[PDB]
């Protein structure tokens, strides 16, 4: 119910990460100026699916998978977090 | 002992004298000498019988 | 190799019969171990323990791997047997001396640097 | 004349390398291949499933008469695929003369037992076991030798701690000898000796 | 005709070692540094296999350094990782492979400590 | 020249000697502490300075084979004396 | 030594002590190094 | 194209240029060398490397002649052979016996290209040299009797150093090597020449007489002195750090070490904490046990919850014990998490990796064609930076500019004023450094870490992006290149901002807590005065010198020396150092006493091994269990528009660095302040002599 930070995993050279690379490409900049205090992790992988974790209040954490997901794709499942449906 | 101070050591004058002798005592003493690559058996008569080190 | 050399029993059937009959070697084998070493255990713990020490490699999935650990078992059976072991390497199979190691983190932090 | 450098043997160099041509080529099936070290030792590199062939054909062959086996033990080499090597010394008495036979084997795979062709390799066959881990596998009696009644591993092993894992000692509790987790007083002072610098130019390896 | 085992290799239930040393040892497969106190490179050669170190003790008579830990001075030499690897892996015990460190080449000119325009200019020799 | 504690224990040339608290104390109770009483610093210092008049000084410990290998010490800075470590003894160009 | 007296040096022991062994002038071992790790020393001064 | 050469008759293509010594290491055959040194210049005096070309009747020096098309080289020629074995004969002829009594002992070339190459038996029948002894230091040792004038340190003092106080004095045979004046060696690379001197004349001073080399016990670890992250080896010889060595890492430390990394290894001797300590009723600091310790310490996180619970890092934690607290605290839903470092927060603040890492790496310093330092002292805050910019400079005409106070760079640069209205000059244009960083093909800024913490490091981290940005929009946009550089003088620092703590402890300042964790803060950032009255406060570290005076509870851990730990250098590539001794007396590793604590409270952690604690911190940033990877993705466009948005004013305060002169290098944390080597470094650098 209570979010605390939002972490995003995508591998950098990997096809499967072309549509989270793009939402960090030119929609990143968006999101983060529409949440100035919440803290998103931007991270790298290597050979593992891309991730998006949701640290909530007093330690409760959920992962989802973003593997061959899309701009919209992506845009849709954070603001799925983000609302909390 | 053979006249090679890479192998056996040198007498103690002239360890104590000679800076090459100095060094081979030293590295003798704490490295030791090294052996080429190799397998051998040599045997002896021992008193017991034929005494071997492969 | 592909094609490894077996040392016998083939596929793992045959190793488990050897398994099998080598358990059987030994568990008519504890009486006689504790009458004549004349052992304070019971005639239940020595099988327990025959048991136990067969259970440990039960997770063996290599039939030559097993057959070298039947091998080893009917060479430690041949020592009991003979009465070449003593009372003290009967008793060196239950640790009978070891303090209790703890297992729980809390106390492998206590005791010292222990993993 | 160089009175500190072991004269050479042409002679007995060049008689040990037609042997060792003359067994290659009498037996083909086995012999990988064949060595004269400079220092007149003649080396039979074998395949592993020949050695009762090769040996009895090495004593009982009218021009190789090694009826007594000299010695036999293993080599331990853990970056190699198969880690033991087994090494036969013989010696032929009508003939002066030493050979070497060398096989390979790894901790699964069972040598074929020599008792068969000489007597003492039951009880060198059961030091190479007992040692290593190596099985033989027609061995009228093949039991430890020289390791403590029901030692776990093999001491000659390059991966067997030299302490081992276990020491012994009286406990008056139970009123026996009790074997323990090794534990010593003083730990033993790994040195490193080895100097940094090529000692001998003519065994130096390609870079690769 | 000869059996197959589709299964990786372990010997750990034959080589004898305790439970503890089998599954709580994280061993490093590397090829030593050069010590830089010297320049020669001939101890760089081969990979080693060197386990995790453990904890040492002061001796409460004469004060040595006690130890409880078999495998401490144990150092095993392969000559490639994949063996080194392979040889871990067969005996059960965790590993770290570290790759090999070779210098760059580098160009050296002698001539360059007399550059008639640049920095490389030697002020001493 | 040998010190006490404060606890009472002699102390060693090497400045060993255990704390008030220590345990270990409990091993010289009915017996003795082995304890060396000539000291080799003040022994070396009981010893003079040689004075010779050369730049270059050789010092083989005296006896020839018996002493310790032949070293040279340089006696060019006239602020200190010139010593040869492998017996601490030390030598002097003649000043004044 | 009445005909050949050794060589007399000022450190060697005057008199001569046999095997003191099971007395109270036996050896006892001990290190002879001091202690290799300082503790630190907290304060007498209470903070608050 | 290369050429081909001879090695023994075996064929070896080689580019032209290259020496006959490089083509028979290439070919696997490493010549006997005194004097050369790959990283120094071509010196060819010592004569050592002399090899027999096959028609050629004059023997080359190896190490300075370059190869030519068809020349066939003989290593183990007799000529070779007797050249080497006269050259020797010289050496040991003028060599004194020192060796049972030199430090050098059993890791000597001398006395092993003596034993491999050399004779064994001395002609010489005349007597031995005699040279008096300099004194340049309390770090390095002389006795110049055995030196074989080789030129190794007046080489590297030179070129590496930029300090030229030490050349040969005389000519034939009493040329001597030294200052010719009583003048100290004092520079924070000044260990390197006991390093590379092949004979026993300089040897360290620290370790003098303490072991043998064949005793020692070589572990490979990094080091955690600065934000460098160099590689180091750790001697040890029966369970005590002996000796800090360097290991060569081409791309970060390449086979140099600082004095600070070198000599403070004896700081972890003293001031130690070794066992729990609690408060009596008279609030003097006992000995206590763990139990009682972190029991205590867990009714009270207990008790308490919210953002009334803090964490406080210093600059020596790894990755394990900072994911661990991080967890340990959110289980409480505390969040007041921070590190004793400031870096701004305002705009993409710590979500881009690309945005307070260095993003050319150590080793693409090399391939810059300008670089900008802006607020930095790069030869104390992280020397061997330095030492790779001095590479630069000096190999390929780098434009160095340093932007702020004029520190004593070991190398000419271009001094620009001394506050940031010339950075906000440049980034307008009306510079002349703006046109020389358009015109420049691949330009640098580096803003030093020690300028973001003034009260306007913000506005100095926009201006050098909006620097970046205008270089990037006036030169070609496509390429690889990175400009923008963030250079951190902490070690922690990187790791601590990847798992995600708040840089600076303004939150701590905002909210006080109620519960403070000091995890090996040393920094005097926070105290009681800014906490509140009846603060529990408990400090865990391996040294007590401010949170442990200061702290409720004290809890010993692990050193860089005695755990195995993960550390993030300055341009973001992971390492870890491994065991080389276990913690003193009951101190225990930082990631098990925070698990234990967590336990003993209730709220227990999800990781009991070390494997696990790292998988941990893969789930929170893969790149921490990456390790020697460096490479990583650029998000500089995010990272500017977003700090575009919100501006303020820079101070009218010209930029100090923190570190003016080498006793402010001596001095910077808690093993240092600790260590007696360096105080003594202090006292010769402050009263001379
Ligand atoms: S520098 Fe080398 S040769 Fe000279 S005294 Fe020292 S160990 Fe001996
Ligand atoms: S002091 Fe050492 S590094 Fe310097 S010239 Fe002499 S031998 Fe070479
Ligand atoms: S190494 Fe070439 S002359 Fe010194
Ligand atoms: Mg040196
Ligand atoms: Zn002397």
């Amino acid at each position: 119910l209570g979010l605390r930070e939002i972490r995003i995993h995508l591998c950098q050279r990997s096809p499967g990460s072309q549509g989270v690379r793009d939402f960090i490409e030119k929609r990143y900049v968006e999101l983060k100026k529409a949440n100035p205090d919440l803290p998103i992790l931007i991270r790298e992988c290597s050979d593992v699916q891309p991730k998006l974790w949701a640290r909530y209040a007093f330690g409760q954490e959920k992962n989802v998978s973003l593997n061959n997901f899309s701009a919209d794709q992506v845009t849709r499942t954070l603001e799925n977090v983000l609302s909390g449906k | 002992k053979v006249d090679d101070a890479k192998v056996s050591p040198p007498k103690r004058a002239e360890m104590k004298t000679s800076m090459e002798s100095l060094i081979h005592h030293f590295k003798l003493y704490t490295e030791g000498y090294q052996v080429p690559p190799g397998a051998t058996y040599t045997a002896i008569e021992a008193p017991k019988g034929e005494f071997g080190v492969y | 190799g592909t094609s490894v050399k077996p040392i016998f029993s083939r596929d793992m059937n045959e190793a488990k019969r050897r398994v099998r009959e080598l358990y059987r070697a030994w568990y008519r084998e504890v009486p006689n171990t504790v009458h004549l070493f004349q052992l304070d255990i019971s005639v239940k713990q020595g099988r327990d323990k025959v048991r136990e020490m067969f259970m440990k490699n039960a997770h063996v999935t290599d039939p030559r791997v097993v057959d070298l650990l039947v091998i080893k078992g009917k060479m430690e059976l041949e020592e009991t047997i003979n009465v070449w072991k003593q009372r003290t390497h009967i008793m060196r199979f239950f640790h009978e001396t070891e303090a209790p190691r703890p297992t729980d983190f809390l106390s492998k932090f206590y005791v010292g640097h222990d993993p | 004349t160089r009175p500190t450098i072991r004269p050479r043997n042409d002679v007995v160099h060049k008689q040990l390398s037609a042997f060792g041509q003359y067994v290659a080529e009498i037996l083909p099936k086995y012999v990988q291949q064949v060595q004269v070290s400079c220092f007149n030792e003649l080396e039979i590199f074998i395949h592993p499933d020949g050695v009762i062939p090769v040996l009895t054909f090495l004593r009982d062959h009218t021009n190789a008469q090694f009826k007594s086996l000299a010695d036999l033990t293993a080599v331990d080499v853990p970056t190699r695929q198969n880690r033991f090597e087994i090494v036969y010394n013989l010696l032929s008495l009508r003939f002066n003369s030493r050979i070497r036979v060398k096989t390979y084997t790894d901790e699964l795979t069972p040598i074929e037992s020599s008792v068969t062709v000489y007597k003492a390799a039951n009880w060198y066959e059961r030091e190479i076991w007992d040692m290593f881990g190596v099985f033989f596998a027609n061995h009228p009696d093949l039991r430890r030798i020289l390791t403590d009644y029901g030692f776990e591993g093999h001491p000659f092993r390059k991966d067997f701690p030299l302490s081992g894992y276990v020491e012994l000692r009286y406990d008056d509790e139970v009123k026996r000898v009790v074997a323990e987790p090794v534990e010593l007083a003083q730990e033993f002072r790994k040195f490193d000796l080895n100097s940094p610098w090529e000692a001998f130019p003519a065994y130096r390896q390609p870079p690769e | 005709q000869l059996i197959a085992v589709d299964e990786k290799l372990d010997i750990t239930t034959l080589t004898g070692v305790p439970e503890e040393h089998i599954k709580t040892r994280k061993v490093r497969i590397f090829v030593p540094a050069r010590n830089n106190m010297q320049s020669g490179v001939n101890n760089t050669k081969k990979w080693k296999m060197e386990f995790d170190t453990r904890e040492r003790w002061e001796n409460p008579l004469m004060g040595w350094s006690s130890t409880a830990d078999p495998l401490s001075n144990l150092v095993l030499t392969f000559s490639t990782k994949e063996d080194a690897v392979a040889f871990a892996e067969k005996n059960g015990w965790s590993f770290d492979v570290e790759e090999r460190k070779v210098p760059k080449p580098k160009s050296k000119s002698y001539g360059a400590n007399f550059s008639w325009n640049k920095r490389t200019r030697v002020s001493t020799k | 020249g040998v010190r006490t504690s404060p606890t009472g224990e002699k102390v060693t040339h090497t400045g060993q000697a255990y704390d008030d608290g220590d345990y270990r104390r409990v091993r010289f109770s009915d017996r003795q502490k082995e304890v060396n009483e000539n000291f080799a610093i003040d022994l070396i210092a009981e010893q003079p300075v040689s004075e010779v008049g050369s730049r270059v000084i050789s010092c083989d410990g005296g006896g020839g084979a018996l002493g310790h290998p032949r070293v040279y010490i340089n006696l060019d800075k006239e602020t200190k004396t010139g010593t040869c470590g492998y017996c601490g003894l030390q030598f002097r160009q003649p000043h004044h | 030594p009445t005909t050949k007296p050794p060589t007399a040096r000022k450190y060697i022991w005057t008199n001569h002590k046999f095997n003191v062994s099971g007395t109270p002038q036996q050896y006892v071992p001990y290190s002879t190094t001091r202690k290799k790790i300082q503790e630190w020393v907290p304060p007498s001064t209470p903070y608050k | 194209n290369l050429i081909e050469v001879f090695v023994d008759g075996q064929s070896v293509m080689v580019e032209p240029g290259t020496t006959v010594l490089q083509a028979c290491e290439k070919v696997g055959m490493q010549i006997p060398r005194f004097c050369y040194h790959e990283r120094l210049s071509v010196a060819g005096n010592c004569r050592m490397c002399l090899v027999e070309i096959e028609k050629a009747p004059k023997v080359v020096a190896a190490c300075a002649m370059p190869v030519m098309k068809g020349w066939n080289i003989l290593t183990n020629s007799e000529k070779s052979k007797k050249a080497r074995e006269g050259v020797m004969e010289f050496l040991l002829a003028n060599h004194p016996l020192d060796c049972p009594i030199c430090d050098q002992g059993g890791e000597c070339d001398l006395q092993d290209q003596s034993m491999m190459f050399g004779s064994d038996r001395s002609r010489f029948l005349e007597g031995k040299r005699a040279v008096e002894d300099k004194n340049i230091g309390p770090l390095v040792k002389t006795i110049m009797t055995r030196c074989i004038q080789c030129t190794r340190c007046i080489r590297f003092a030179s070129e590496i150093a930029g300090v030229d106080d030490l050349g040969t004095t005389g000519r034939g045979n009493d040329m001597q090597v030294g200052t010719y004046i009583e003048k100290m060696f004092m520079s924070e690379l000044s260990g390197n020449i006991i390093d590379i001197c092949p004979v026993g004349a300089l040897t360290s001073k620290p370790y003098a007489f303490t072991a043998r080399p064949w005793e020692t016990r070589k572990t490979e670890s990094i080091d955690v002195m600065d934000a460098v992250g160099s590689n180091i080896v750790v001697s040890t010889r029966t369970g005590e750090v002996m000796r800090i060595l360097p290991r060569m890492h081409e791309d970060i430390n390449e086979e140099w070490i600082s004095d600070k990394t070198r000599f403070a290894y004896d700081g972890l001797k003293r001031q130690r904490l070794t066992q729990p300590m609690i408060r009596n009723e008279k609030g003097l600091l006992t000995y206590t046990t763990w139990e009682d310790a972190l029991s205590r310490v867990a009714g009270m996180l207990q008790s308490f919850q919210g953002n009334d619970v803090a964490a406080i890092a210093g600059g020596l934690v790894d990755a394990e014990a900072l994911v661990a607290l991080k967890d340990l605290l959110n289980r409480v839903d505390s969040d007041s998490l921070c590190t004793e470092e400031v870096f701004p927060t305002a705009g993409a603040g710590t979500d881009l990796r690309s945005n307070y890492l260095l993003n050319t790496t150590i080793a693409g310093v090399e391939e810059a064609d300008v670089i900008l330092l802006v607020g930095t002292n790069p030869r104390f805050e992280a020397p061997l930076f330095n030492a790779r910019i001095r590479k630069s400079w000096l190999h390929n005409d780098l434009k160095v500019a340093l932007i702020g106070s004029p520190v004593d760079l070991t190398y000419r640069y271009d001094h620009l004023g001394d506050s940031p209205k010339i950075l906000q000059d440049i980034a307008s244009g009306n510079h002349p450094f703006s046109q020389i960083l358009k015109e420049a093909k691949k330009p640098m800024v580096v803003l030093g870490s020690s300028a973001l913490q003034r009260s306007d490091g913000t506005a100095i981290l926009a201006a050098v992006s909006n620097i970046a940005q205008n270089i990037r929009l006036s030169s070609g946009v496509t390429g690889d290149w990175k400009v923008m550089n963030i250079l951190h003088r902490i070690a922690s620092q990187v790791a601590a901002l990847d798992l995600g703590y708040k840089p600076g402890v303004e939150a701590i300042r905002k909210n006080p807590p109620k519960v403070l964790f000091l995890l090996g803060a040393d920094g005097g950032c926070i105290t009681r005065q800014d906490l509140p009255k009846d603060c529990f406060i408990i400090y865990q570290g391996h040294h007590g010198d401010v949170g442990a005076p200061m702290a409720d509870v004290i809890l010993p851990g692990a050193a860089y020396t005695e755990k195995s730990a993960t550390y993030v250098n300055t341009e973001g590539r992971a390492q870890q150092t491994k065991v080389a001794v276990t913690p003193p007396g009951l101190a225990r590793e930082d990631w098990k006493i925070i698990r234990a604590l967590s336990e003993i409270a209730g709220m227990t952690l999800p990781y009991d091994t070390l494997d696990q604690v790292r998988s941990r911190l893969e789930e929170v940033s893969p790149n921490l269990v990456r390790y020697d990877d460096v490479e990583g993705a650029n998000y500089f466009q995010q990272a500017n528009e977003l700090s575009k948005l919100v501006n303020q004013q820079l101070l009218a305060d010209p930029l100090v660095p923190p570190q003016l002169t080498i006793k402010d290098f001596y001095m910077t944390d808690s093993i240092s302040r600790a260590s007696q080597t360096m105080a003594k470094c202090v006292k010769a650098v402050t009263e001379g002599i």
